[PDB]
């Protein structure tokens, strides 16, 4: 589909479970069953391993870049029940924090919108979700949601930063009390929405449409529309698009995107075009876009091996 | 020496059904689900 | 914040007061001073270092007019009791603090050189007069126990010599 | 007491808040008994020992608190002589 | 007199500055053997006064001696440490070896590490790694080379080896009549790797990579200890050495460890909770057994292993289904 | 360490038999000791209530070496005329 | 005002959240609350000013070998009233926070009580049975400093209950209700913490001067040691932010108090509270002749100067967006100039507000301004007048329309 670009020999010894570009698209973080997190500085072509970060005792499942306003920070989560925060200072990568407050595998990590501060959500196979907060002064603060999912949490995704009433006149200097939300998917077949109220996290909604384990959840970035959109995928081979047209009604409507013949592993939103990337057990990556009639169409099918 | 064996670096062709009934066991699915790509 | 913890120490080492004089001049406006945390403190500090140097040199040469000299005295005598309080909470903080104290002291020595009026008419400008405020400011002046106290000891020896002269 | 207490404070090596704390109290000098609580986050006695204290009720409620832990039959795993 | 006068006035700052100046100018104008050892004595004394300082304010302002506008640089012990560690590596290089003695004279830290590695000074290389931040990779390689000198070595070379082995901290050269100057040299390599704890398989990697150069058969318990940590890296190492058997014995033992037999010798921790199944490594084993397959022994072992894995997965499925039934009793409190 | 303490009293004496270049070599040895300690030498025995005294012993050695060097240069310089 | 505020509060509480129709109600309900807090302020300050002017007269006792602080402060009150006004601002801000607490003090009783329990105790008993895997390391002792001394956490429920208790204790202290905070500590089983809140009581021995009846000694003779301990506890990041703020409030540590102050009133209160503590302890220390020491703070602490203006300059220099927004509100500007005693500067703000658009001024603010000018006139403090007449004219014309 797209013209062929650089090939990166990662020198790995196993399957890369997940990969994320940094905010400016100058670096690629990758993580594997080999227990390493590898960072590549692929600027203007030129594949370049710049760090091999070792600190996990098991397979690393997900990596998340923080917003560059806090410097070059990377989170990783693993089967070893740990979340590690890596920071680059003067071109040296170091472990700056380690969180061990989960009793089972930590399957997903997601940084909050930078407007909320330096906040990390972590979903675990112990069924809990932990919110790690860095205030600039002292240790990381931890708010743990115990029994968030009955069997295990597989995925976490933050809601976009929305200022309530952004079309209402306000003073030049003021603090915008953001509604902090995130979505989680679990092994109880539920997609759950969470809200911060009075410094505590509460379950705001349960979304029931999957018939087997929710594998991934992705909150669509705000494109300046009032409609909030979430994608979820599951072991049942379904992908759902959840829409909420009014933030006051909290009414979420599921629309079936597609049903694959195999498991769907990950869902990811394009920042600018509301395009959903869907990764299946069939070793395909499909791209989906909503048409003007509200129908979802597959706009590309990317097979392993056509590069 | 200075020759090498020759690393088979295939994400394995298509063994499947074995590990699959193996996972039909619902006792664990997080390892079942390490194979693909997030 | 940023300026202080970095550009000020390097601009003193390289003595690049000019490039620092814009940001601190523009922040020193009577409406901006109302709103800056720690403004008082650091503003005064750096602004004054640079100002003192400049004023000193220029005036001295010029013709060394008395009134500016009164206001330089007023600024400098207060600045002793402000260099006293630097809270260099971190390393370089202290690194830079030391650097600056050192350079400032050197410059002050050189400047006083031709300072309080060379006494051509007196038996060589003997410093009979002693200032208690300078000694009090030195006691409240904060810096490392090594070089700063060695300088304090030298000042104490000078004070003892002045007391012997008074005797 | 001051001589035989600095013999004792030379012997009770790091440390024991159920012994060297007791001997420091058997000859007060509470001034330095506070710098020694450095290893506890319990200068509750930092201002309590130096001062006369609430007496009649302050320390009596410390006592009531103790009576209560006692009745609670709970906190069985507590310092052997911390109670002393 | 300049130097002694500075020392008499407890002016450790000035003494250090002056000794640094001394060494600069020294090297500058005196490129003979003797004047260069004076360069050295002077840097040695600089560092020594600077570091024989005070305490609470032990911190002494340091200004770069821009005179062999001058910038001011603050060292602390650290950076001049770097400098004389370099100087002394040059010194020992020139003691042990004469031609690189001259090249040390005109050589740097890394250069000294290389020279030491060449003269066979594994301990010197380790010291260079501790000084310069080049890690212990080179030190591990030198210790590993000493270990190889035992696997594929000769009489005269074995007699000479006891001299350099005794010069390194083997606090336990037990000269048993069985352990030759080669066994004690390998024990010294192990003790240096232990004395340098790191959170990586780096030391086991460097030893294995060194052995596999001509091949090796490292001791039952040592391999067991490696497994207690590094089941994969062993398998990759086995593939590099292309040993089909040992790989199958390792998998049989690793599967027995996961099943509860000898799990302590495999870094394995196991009301069910978590069970990581190394499916990708098993699929690589299936591929590697499939790419050749001529031997009737590896296929017999593979079939026995498969049948056993199927028995395990059937019992795991039953136990997981019974756990699901157990967890469903009670939401009736 | 024990031997270095002995050397300290020896240098202390009003007249020092040891040459300035001798105990400078002793200083070299002491620095080597410190370096090996930081690493190889048993960390357990390194941690003892003794460091303060050791530092005081090292300062005494530096002072004695500097005083001997200043005298030696004056006597050797006065014999070269 | 309070009668109509109570009625409007009942109306606003009965409305379903989301009817835009009642926004005018919320905004002027807040305006009405500010107006009520303005009559109360006028009554407090002008009662003092009139009483002081009637007693701007007799005296007088100076010094004694003694230094009972009570006696030092009683002698101060005779000759210095400048410090007093700062304490009246503290008492005023503590009264606002008390009005916000309301009957919530009684509802705290449902959440902070004795229990059927388990807890860290259950997990400790279970570990003695089997060596359970993945077990979090909890404190081994139950003394108050065990979490800090051992660097080990409590159970997550007990830790949440402690954080909730500490937030309420800080709220009660911010409302001037230090006796209710002590009662709450005793009820929650933390009678030791109740005793730590008493160390700020001024030492007084009524028997030193030879009374006919023996009276009981008051306060803490080891205040300086207690205050030094509270300061160290406020700086230690191992403590919760509200525990740090409690001991910061009680020791004069502004830097450790400011992180929990979220409004303009909290920020003003923190500055004025620390200023009064600072000035009081400077006078107590100046009364001293000899003795040992609980402190030697850097010189920057002793050369520091506290003035009404410096408090409001620091408020303008704050990084807190909410405080900078509230600091531009008309009533907080009025309260600043009332505190500063700068009537001429207040009249310049009134002139600016009238110039920037007469129709943008809310009718209750114009009423308040009018009655404040009539109040100043009754004090023969009319303070400029062409403009006063033109404000009155413009308001009369508005009332006619």
């Amino acid at each position: 589909m797209v013209s062929v670009i650089n090939t990166v020999d990662t020198s790995h010894e196993d399957m890369i479970h997940d990969a994320q570009m940094d905010y400016y698209g100058i670096r690629l973080a990758t993580c594997s069953s080999d227990r390493s997190v590898k960072i590549f500085d692929v600027k203007n072509g030129g594949q370049i391993l710049i760090a091999d970060l070792r600190g996990h005792d098991g397979p690393v499942w997900q990596v998340a870049w923080a917003h560059p306003m806090y410097g070059n920070i990377l989170a990783s989560c693993s089967y070893d029940r740990k979340v590690i925060i890596w920071k680059e200072e003067n071109g040296t990568w170091e472990k700056t924090y380690e969180y061990t407050g989960h009793d089972s595998s930590v399957n997903s990590v997601c940084w909050a919108p930078h407007d909320f501060g330096l906040v990390l959500a972590c979903g675990s196979s112990d069924g809990a979700i932990s919110i790690l907060t860095f205030t600039g002064d002292g240790p990381w603060e931890v708010k743990k949601i115990s029994n968030a999912h009955t069997i295990g949490c597989n995925a976490v995704s933050w809601a976009p930063s929305v200022i309530p009433g952004s079309l209402v006149d306000q003073p030049s200097s003021q603090k915008p009390n953001y509604i902090k939300r995130f979505v989680s998917g679990g092994c109880d077949n539920l997609v759950k929405i969470w809200r911060e109220e009075d410094g505590q996290w509460k379950e705001d909604q349960k979304l029931e449409a999957h018939s087997d384990w929710v594998r991934d959840v992705a909150w669509a970035p705000s494109i300046g529309l009032p409609t909030s959109t979430i994608a979820s995928c599951s072991q049942d081979g379904r992908v759902y698009i959840w829409t909420s047209d009014d933030a006051a009604t909290n009414c979420w409507t599921p629309k079936l995107l597609h049903k694959f013949n195999d498991v769907v592993w990950h869902v990811s939103w394009s920042i600018t075009a509301n395009i959903l990337a869907v990764s299946g057990g069939d070793n395909k990556v499909t791209l989906w876009k909503e048409s003007v009639d509200g129908q979802w169409a597959c706009i590309s099918d990317v097979n392993k091996g056509q590069g | 020496r200075t020759v090498g064996t020759r690393r088979q670096q295939e994400l394995v062709p298509l063994e499947k059904s074995v590990t699959h009934g193996r996972g039909s066991l619902l006792i664990d699915m997080g390892l079942f689900m390490g194979r693909s790509f997030r | 914040k940023l300026v202080t913890r970095h550009l000020a120490a390097d601009a003193v080492i390289n003595e690049n007061y000019r490039y620092l004089q814009s940001f601190l001049g523009e922040l020193s406006n009577p409406e901006h001073c109302k709103h800056i945390q720690d403004w008082e403190t650091a503003g005064k500090v750096y602004l004054d270092y640079i100002r003192v140097i400049d004023m000193l040199n220029l005036i001295q040469q010029d013709e060394s007019s008395g009134c500016e000299l009164e206001k330089l005295h007023t600024k400098v005598m207060s600045l002793c009791k402000w260099v006293e309080l630097i809270h260099c909470y971190t390393a370089k903080d202290r690194l830079a603090q030391s650097e600056m104290a050192k350079r400032v002291a050197n410059i002050l020595r050189v400047v006083l050189s031709l300072q309080q009026p060379p006494e051509s008419m007196s038996d060589s400008s003997e410093p009979r007069v002693p200032l208690r405020l300078l000694a009090p400011h030195i006691g409240r002046l904060p810096m490392p126990e090594d070089y700063a106290l060695e300088e304090l000891r030298g000042l104490t020896q000078s004070y003892l010599r002045e007391l012997i002269c008074d005797s | 007491a001051e001589e035989r207490i600095e013999e004792e404070v030379s012997l009770y090596g790091p440390e024991r808040h159920v012994e060297a704390v007791f001997s420091f109290l058997t000859g007060g000098r509470i001034s330095d008994a506070c710098r020694l609580a450095q290893k506890s986050g319990d200068h509750r006695l930092s201002l309590l020992l130096s001062q006369m204290v609430g007496s009649q009720e302050m320390r009596e409620l410390i006592s009531l608190q103790l009576v209560d832990w006692n009745k609670l039959q709970v906190d069985h795993y507590i310092q052997e002589e911390r109670l002393r | 007199l300049l130097y002694a006068f500075h020392i008499y006035r407890h002016n450790y700052r000035k003494a250090g500055s002056v000794m640094f100046e001394y060494g600069m100018r020294l090297g500058r104008e005196v490129r003979t053997l003797r004047g260069l050892q004076k360069q050295v004595n002077s840097y040695l004394a600089c560092l020594n006064c600077l570091r024989l300082i005070r305490p609470e304010y032990a911190w002494i302002v340091q200004p770069v001696s821009g005179a062999v506008s001058s910038q001011i640089e603050i060292l602390e012990l650290r950076d001049l440490e770097k400098e004389y560690v370099l100087a002394q590596t040059r010194l020992t290089l020139a003691k042990h070896n004469p031609s690189t003695a001259a090249i040390a004279g005109s050589s740097a830290a890394e250069e000294m590490v290389a020279l030491l590695v060449q003269a066979g000074l594994f301990d010197t290389a380790i010291s260079l790694c501790q000084t310069f931040k080049l890690a212990l990779t080179s030190v591990f390689e030198g210790l590993a080379c000493k270990c190889i000198r035992l696997q594929q070595g000769g009489e005269a070379a074995q007699a000479e080896a006891w001299e350099w082995l005794a010069a390194n901290q083997l606090a336990t050269v037990i000269t048993t009549k069985e352990s030759s100057a080669t066994d004690e040299a390998w024990r010294l390599m192990i003790s240096y790797l232990d004395k340098y704890e790191a959170k990586n398989t780096l030391y086991h990697h460097c030893i294995i990579n060194k052995l596999l150069s001509h091949g090796v058969p490292l001791p039952n318990w040592l391999i067991n200890r490696y497994k207690a940590m590094d089941a994969a890296e062993l398998l990759r190492l086995y593939l590099k050495y292309d040993l089909l058997e040992e790989a199958a014995e390792l998998v049989l033992e690793y599967v027995d460890a996961l099943l509860g037999k000898g799990h302590q010798y495999f870094g394995i921790q196991a009301t069910s909770q978590l069970v990581w199944f190394p499916y990708s490594a098993i699929d690589h084993l299936r591929q590697a057994l499939g790419e050749n397959e001529s031997n009737q022994h590896n296929q017999a072992i593979l079939s026995k292993l498969q049948r056993k894995m199927d028995e395990y997965f059937q019992k795991l499925k039953k136990a997981t289904d019974d756990y699901k039934k157990l967890v469903q009793k009670p939401l009736r409190a | 360490l024990t031997l270095l303490l002995d050397a300290l009293p020896l240098l202390e004496q009003k007249q020092v038999i040891f040459s300035a270049e001798q105990t400078y070599e002793l200083m070299r040895c002491l620095e080597d000791r410190m370096a090996a300690k930081l690493e190889s030498t048993s960390p357990d025995e390194i941690q003892k209530q003794d460091s303060s005294i050791d530092n005081t012993k090292v300062e005494m050695l530096r002072l004695a070496l500097a005083r001997n060097l200043a005298r030696a240069i004056v006597t050797e310089g006065a014999l070269q005329e | 005002c309070n009668t109509q505020i109570t009625l409007l509060k009942k109306i606003v509480k009965r409305v379903t959240p989301g009817q835009q129709k009642f926004s005018k109600t919320a905004s002027i309900l807040w305006l009405l609350q500010q107006e009520m807090v303005t009559w109360r302020l006028i009554a407090a300050l002008y009662r003092d000013r009139i009483q002081s002017a009637l007693e701007e007269e007799n005296m007088f006792e100076i010094a004694a070998p003694n230094a009972s602080e009570k006696t030092i402060v009683d002698k101060l009150f005779q000759r210095d009233t400048l410090v007093r006004q700062s304490q009246l601002v503290v008492d005023w801000l503590e009264s606002i926070a008390k009005d916000e607490v309301g009957d919530f003090s009684d509802n705290i009783e449902y959440y902070a009580k004795s229990v059927y329990w388990e807890n860290t105790l259950h997990t400790l008993k279970q570990r003695s049975m089997l060596s359970l895997g993945s077990s979090r390391p909890l404190v081994s002792e139950l003394d108050p400093d065990a979490p800090i001394r051992q660097k080990l956490p409590l159970d997550d429920l007990d830790r949440e209950d402690d954080i909730r208790l500490l937030k309420y204790l800080f709220t009660l202290i911010r409302a001037g209700m230090t006796d209710e905070a002590q009662r709450l500590c005793k009820r929650c089983g933390q009678a030791w913490r109740a005793a730590t809140l008493e160390g700020w009581k001024l030492y007084h021995d009524a028997n030193i001067n030879g009374g006919t009846e023996l009276q009981a000694v008051e306060g803490n003779p080891y205040r300086c040691v207690w205050k030094t301990c509270c300061w160290r506890m406020a700086e230690d990041e191992q403590f919760n932010k509200y525990e740090r703020a409690i001991y910061a409030t009680l020791s004069g540590n502004l830097k450790q108090l400011l992180p929990v102050c979220e409004s303009w009133e909290d920020t003003v209160w923190a500055h004025f509270k620390v200023m009064v503590d600072s000035l009081v302890e400077q006078e107590i220390r100046a009364s001293i002749i000899s003795f040992n020491e609980a402190n030697e703070l850097p010189r920057e602490y002793l050369e520091a100067n506290w003035t009404l203006d410096s408090v409001f300059e620091e408020l303008q220099a704050t990084d807190k967006k909410r405080v900078l927004e509230e600091n531009r509100e008309h009533y907080h500007i009025i309260q600043k100039f009332v505190i500063l005693a700068d009537v001429d500067g207040l009249m310049d703000e009134f002139s600016e507000w009238l110039s920037n658009g007469k129709n943008l001024l809310l009718g209750h603010l114009l009423r308040f301004m009018t009655h404040l000018l009539l109040f100043f006139r009754t004090l023969g403090l009319q303070a400029k007048e062409e403009v006063s007449v033109e404000v009155l004219k413009t308001y009369i014309q508005r009332l006619i329309n």
